């Protein structure tokens, strides 16, 4: 019995306890437990997150409460759900995610404890812009130390949701421990609550942006489009056999042809068409 | 995904007779049986060409989120 | 299909030298069953085995499923075949040897029906729990 | 003779409207 | 398949050799889409006879060789000289020493041409074949029926799989069971 190609499911409220934690303590690399349900062989799935008091030795094993263990969990059977702990994490600001070496002192203890104790590695501050940094490990042992690691099988989705990163693979990862797989549970009665809650705006709509500030537009667009007239002459009735398409690769300039053309006419089309025909529907409507 | 397959199995050629599970199968939100529905469009229009099969077919072909 | 026996056996030599320590060997034992398919020639089966003792854990769920493959269509002889590489008398600690040797009489007598359903139907009667009930 | 020629170019229209149907989503979802 | 119908075992066998990405053990499956590219000229219920019938192929022959298996050994063993000097007229003034050598004491060294050709243009397209007989599938329509001997065909031949012979007039012959 070894290890195939597994699947971590995480909830939708465990990412949101791991960017904000993270966002609350961005210098001094924040720490915390993860709380979930062992379904089978090798699917694992996190419902739950909960942090850690700041400990000033750092990520490492003496970092753990457990008088703040047992009194948290204490809570949390008489309310809500009582489940066992499936692992841990914390956040590393300095770069993506490797384990270090303090980081995989206090792996040992945990796999000896659990089955797996899957690691759990999140840059909060290189997140930004649309997509997050996570990504979830598992050390390995000695036994198979001359021989290959990761003993994975029949199946086929390996080669997808990472490939290792050389700012990874330069230290641990490979003969060390390996990568998982990490997929979403994506749920409804969430889904549309979060998207149509979050950005909504009722009488936006129908609203006017003036006249005033809207005749000073149009005024200004058609004054450089006249010269982009006379600019879309030039090229017309120059229209010389200068191999017409070398000729147009040596007068390059970031320019006129056909994309500093219709582009703005485009944006003086849908100005004037959301201006009246909000205009002409609010006389309608009103008596 | 062993019931994926096996549900698309057991019908095979009625050409009209499974029309209520092909519309039930696909509605759902199961990613899983959505493309356990496109198993069975398959197997129950083997050969034909159907153009009620070949316009729903290419329809969620790309129009659906989930690539599998 | 035994007497338009011409395969090749060099080309699976050519291909077995490149092959490396990767899960490959489930590749090439898959490609020869193809290759071999209702043929009832055991080559790699007989020449070497300790390439083919170096993968495990599904590759001899693979392997044995793969001796079928080749004795696609062997009626009578594939019963007493099996008979010598018994679902108990190889090894009673594998189950990857009995889970596909079941699977491997499944792929013989496909729309066949006869007593091999009733005889794969007792030892579902009786039978482990992983990957015994699998290729049973 | 005949009617297999009027039934072919029935299911030929037929199928080039589904691939005319295909390359309007396509240029649709290019935009976004 | 034959007669315009499909095969109920070559569609589903197919369809779970798709499903290759989630069990590496489904690929056994497709040894069902394994449908023969033979004849069979079984005229008794036990009796295949020995039948020679031939080719219709348009300019040539071809079909399973399989033959190639050299390693390709292969030499450098040489450096070409390039040393382009006085060189190109002290060759020139060696192959006149040669002209007094060879052509006046003995050179009668002769070969001859067109053997190697000659075996090609007269050859068989009309390959005669016993009762199992492979045949590719392009080619069930530009074969031959069996007419130049006694035993001649009676089912419409046109495709591959089993037929029955018109054993024809009486000495009935040929077994073959191996
Ligand atoms: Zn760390």
């Amino acid at each position: 019995a070894v290890d195939t190609a597994e699947q971590v499911y995480i909830s939708s409220l465990a990412l949101l306890k791991m960017l904000k934690h993270g966002r609350a303590g961005v210098p001094m690399e924040v720490m915390g437990l993860m709380l979930g349900e062992f379904v089978d062989d090798y699917t694992v799935r996190v419902i739950d997150v909960f942090a850690m008091p700041q400990s000033g030795t750092g990520v490492s094993v003496e970092a753990v409460d457990p008088v703040f263990q047992a009194k948290m969990l204490d809570m949390l059977k008489q309310t809500g759900r009582p489940e066992m702990v499936v692992g841990w994490y914390h956040s590393h600001p300095g770069f993506g995610c490797w384990l270090s070496g303090v980081d995989i002192n206090t792996q040992q203890s945990f796999e000896a404890l659990s089955e797996r104790a899957v690691a759990v590695v999140v840059d909060p501050i290189q997140s930004v812009k649309g997509k997050v940094v996570i990504d979830a490990f598992r050390l390995i042992n000695a036994n198979m130390m001359v021989l290959g690691h990761e003993p994975r099988q029949t199946t086929s989705n390996l080669g997808h949701l990472n490939k290792p990163s050389i700012q990874a693979l330069i230290h641990g990862l490979n003969r060390h421990y390996y990568s998982i797989t990490i997929n979403y549970r994506k749920n409804e009665l969430e889904q549309k609550m979060l998207l149509n809650l979050h950005k909504k705006s009722w009488m936006e709509g129908l609203t006017l942006q003036d006249y005033s500030e809207h005749c000073k537009h149009n005024e200004s667009v058609v004054k450089e489009m006249l010269e982009l007239a006379k600019n879309y002459n030039k090229a017309v009735e120059e229209e010389d056999k200068m191999t017409p398409e070398q000729l147009a690769i040596k007068n390059v300039g970031k320019q006129d042809p056909k994309r500093h053309l219709e582009e703005h006419v485009d944006v003086l089309m849908t100005s004037n068409i959301v201006q009246c025909l909000a205009a002409m529907l609010d006389t309608v409507v009103f008596k | 995904r062993g019931l994926a397959v096996g549900i698309a199995l057991v019908m095979y050629g009625r050409m009209e007779e499974a029309d209520a599970l092909i519309e039930s199968l696909c509605r759902d939100k199961d990613p899983i049986l959505r493309r356990s529905g496109m198993y069975t469009v398959a197997m129950a229009y083997c050969g034909s060409g159907n153009n009620k099969a070949i316009r729903r077919l290419l329809h969620v072909a790309v129009s659906d989120v989930n690539d599998d | 299909l035994i007497r338009n026996n011409n395969t090749d056996l060099m080309i699976l030599k050519n291909t077995k030298d490149a092959v490396r320590n990767s899960v490959c060997h489930t590749a090439t034992v898959i490609a020869n069953s193809f290759m071999h398919c209702g043929t009832t020639s055991d080559q790699f089966l007989r020449d070497n085995l300790e390439w083919l003792a170096r993968a495990t854990n599904w590759a001899k769920f693979t392997a044995t499923a793969s001796l079928g493959v080749i004795h696609k269509g062997h009626e009578k002889e594939a019963l007493q075949l099996m008979a010598t590489y018994l679902p108990k008398d190889t090894s009673p600690g594998s189950a990857y040897q009995e889970g596909g040797g079941l699977y491997a009489l499944g792929l013989i007598h496909a729309n066949h029906g006869g007593d091999i359903i009733d005889y794969l139907l007792n030892q579902l009667k009786n039978a482990s729990n992983d990957i015994v009930r699998h290729g049973g | 003779d005949l009617y297999s020629r009027y039934k072919k170019l029935q299911q030929e229209l037929e199928f080039l409207e589904v691939q005319e149907e295909y390359i309007k989503d396509e240029q649709k979802n290019l935009k976004k | 398949s034959r007669t315009g119908h499909t095969h109920m075992p070559s569609v589903v066998g197919v369809l779970v050799f798709t499903q290759f990405w989630f069990w590496f053990p489904l690929s056994h499956f497709l040894s069902l889409a394994y449908t023969p590219t033979c004849v069979i000229g079984l005229n008794k219920d036990l009796k295949m006879p020995k039948v020679q019938y031939k080719s219709n192929c348009k300019p040539s022959t071809f079909a399973y060789p399989a033959p190639l298996e050299v390693p390709k050994e292969k030499e450098k063993e040489k450096v070409s000289t390039a040393v382009l000097s006085i060189t190109a007229k002290a060759k020139k003034k060696e192959k006149e020493k040669e002209k007094k050598e060879e052509e006046k004491m003995e050179v009668d060294e002769a070969e001859k041409k067109e053997e190697k050709e000659k075996k090609k243009e007269p050859e068989p397209n009309f390959q005669l074949l016993d009762n199992p007989a492979r045949v590719m599938p392009a080619q069930l329509k530009v074969l031959t029926m069996p007419e130049t001997c006694r035993y001649q065909p009676f089912k419409p031949l046109s495709i591959g799989g089993i037929i029955i012979l018109k054993d024809t007039s009486e000495d009935i012959e040929e077994l073959v069971e191996p």
